[PDB]
């Protein structure tokens, strides 16, 4: 199984903007809250300044997402559904893949109880609720800091193993090698490569670079 | 320079016929296109986030559809509402261009 | 919630400047590179240009080359327009618009007229 291409993905998730929670009363679970919502938002600061050969494709896919207009229409794309094939400006038919929301999650759930009942919270399953959705951008941004914006090889906390199975059954390739590279998902872990790409418009997104064997 | 043309520069409709605006771009803008409609002297609020999926707030009778070369804006019933300009953009690349404009009116 | 709130309306004569401000709140104004959308009586919409929100490096569109400046304050979370050199061609509306998730979300307009 000769890896002779690269098939660059592109992984999204839907950040929040967070609006300075203007609310007095540290009770446990409101400070609780408070200190997830605070690791959230230095996760996102550290990415920013994270983003501010083998890895050619991802370099020049991240460079074309860096233009003008493409987020939006990235974001256009998946927007109803969590996977799209996006035709970028220059040619390359991309597959982006929406992995995570959180701003959903975040919005919807916690940002009407903290603004209209000046945070008084009532159960304690919203806090573990909300440390488990974060901790996977959490673990992503610390698997960034330490490898310097390029990881390898992917983690289960980049791209798991059911996002990765839908990712392959999606290439534009044959079934025999989409039977091989669903047989071997350990061994096309440990054989790409997770390029951190850019935090613009209120999403994150990374490049997932792929293996393709034309040689089987 | 992606240009985009729509066919019925003129429209006159009743105030329960349906109705069908099309573009026509002069390239391949595989998916993305929108429809905004201006009332009386106000701002293009949008219609459709994407040829396909429309907008939410919009009633349902728009229905969008489309791709690649031939766009297709559909509204299903025409209310006191569904009345003013409606123009077509792509947002695929830069520069972004309109449509000539569709002003309706009533019948 | 996402408002994009424009200047008034203006009358000039042709040879003088103009400054048209917009301001953006409801987001992080430096996400979303802010977008210009000029209109004109009878004719169609026209899109001429974008300002970065983060290093303030614009770019025009090859009809509104010249003249035109775009610029804005970080700080302020507010971003304006000059055109200077007014003619009597220079008449209409001009929207300041960011990228929605298709679309773009358009402020009220500035009809900016210059008569004589």
């Amino acid at each position: 199984a000769l890896r002779t291409g690269w098939y660059t993905s592109v992984i999204t998730i839907e950040l929040s903007n967070i609006k300075e929670n203007k609310c007095n009363g540290t009770d446990a679970k409101v400070k609780l809250i408070k200190q997830e919502l605070d690791k959230y938002k230095n996760a996102v600061t550290e990415l920013q300044l994270l983003m501010q050969s083998a890895i050619a494709s991802g370099v020049a896919v991240c460079k074309v997402l860096h233009l003008e207009g493409e987020v939006n229409k990235i974001k256009s794309a998946l927007l109803s559904t969590n996977k799209a094939v996006v035709s970028l400006s220059n040619g390359v038919s991309v597959l982006t893949f929406k992995v995570l929301d959180l701003k959903n999650y975040i919005d919807k759930q916690l940002l009407p109880i903290l603004n209209k009942q000046s945070c008084s919270i009532s159960n304690i399953e919203t806090v573990i609720e909300f440390q488990q959705k974060n901790n996977r951008l959490l673990e992503i941004t610390r698997e960034f800091s330490v490898n310097a914006g390029v990881t390898t090889p992917v983690s289960t906390y980049m791209l798991t193993n059911s996002e990765l199975l839908s990712l392959i059954n999606d290439m534009p390739i044959t079934n025999d090698q989409k039977k091989l590279m669903s047989n071997n998902v350990q061994i096309v872990r440990q054989q790409s490569y997770s390029i951190m790409c850019i935090i613009k418009e209120e999403v994150l997104a990374y490049v997932v670079q792929l293996p393709l064997y034309g040689v089987i | 320079d992606i240009q985009m043309t729509q066919s019925p520069a003129s429209l006159s409709a009743s105030v329960g016929e349906t109705v069908t605006i099309t573009c026509r771009s002069s390239g391949n803008i595989h998916n993305f296109l929108t429809w905004y409609q201006q009332k009386q002297g106000k701002s293009p609020q949008f219609l459709v986030y994407n040829a396909k999926t429309l907008a939410d707030g919009v009633s349902s009778r728009f229905s969008g559809s489309g791709s690649g070369t031939q766009f297709s804006l559909k509204i299903n019933s025409l209310q006191p509402e569904d009345f003013g300009i409606y123009y077509c953009q792509h947002f695929w690349t830069t520069p972004y261009t309109f449509g000539g404009g569709t002003k309706l009116e009533i019948k | 919630q996402i408002q994009l709130v424009q200047s008034g309306p203006e009358l000039k004569k042709p040879g003088e400047t103009v400054k048209i401000s917009c301001k953006a709140s409801g987001y992080t104004f430096t996400d979303y590179s802010m977008h210009w959308l000029k209109q004109a009586p009878g004719k169609g919409l026209k899109w001429m240009g974008w300002i970065t929100t983060e290093t303030g490096e614009p770019t025009y569109a090859d009809d509104f080359k010249g003249r035109f400046a775009f610029s804005l304050e970080t700080s302020a979370s507010t971003a304006y327009l000059q055109i200077n050199n007014l003619k009597n061609e220079d008449t209409g509306i001009y929207f300041c618009a960011r990228y929605y998730y298709g679309p773009f979300y358009w402020g009220q307009g500035t009809l900016v007229t210059v008569s004589t």
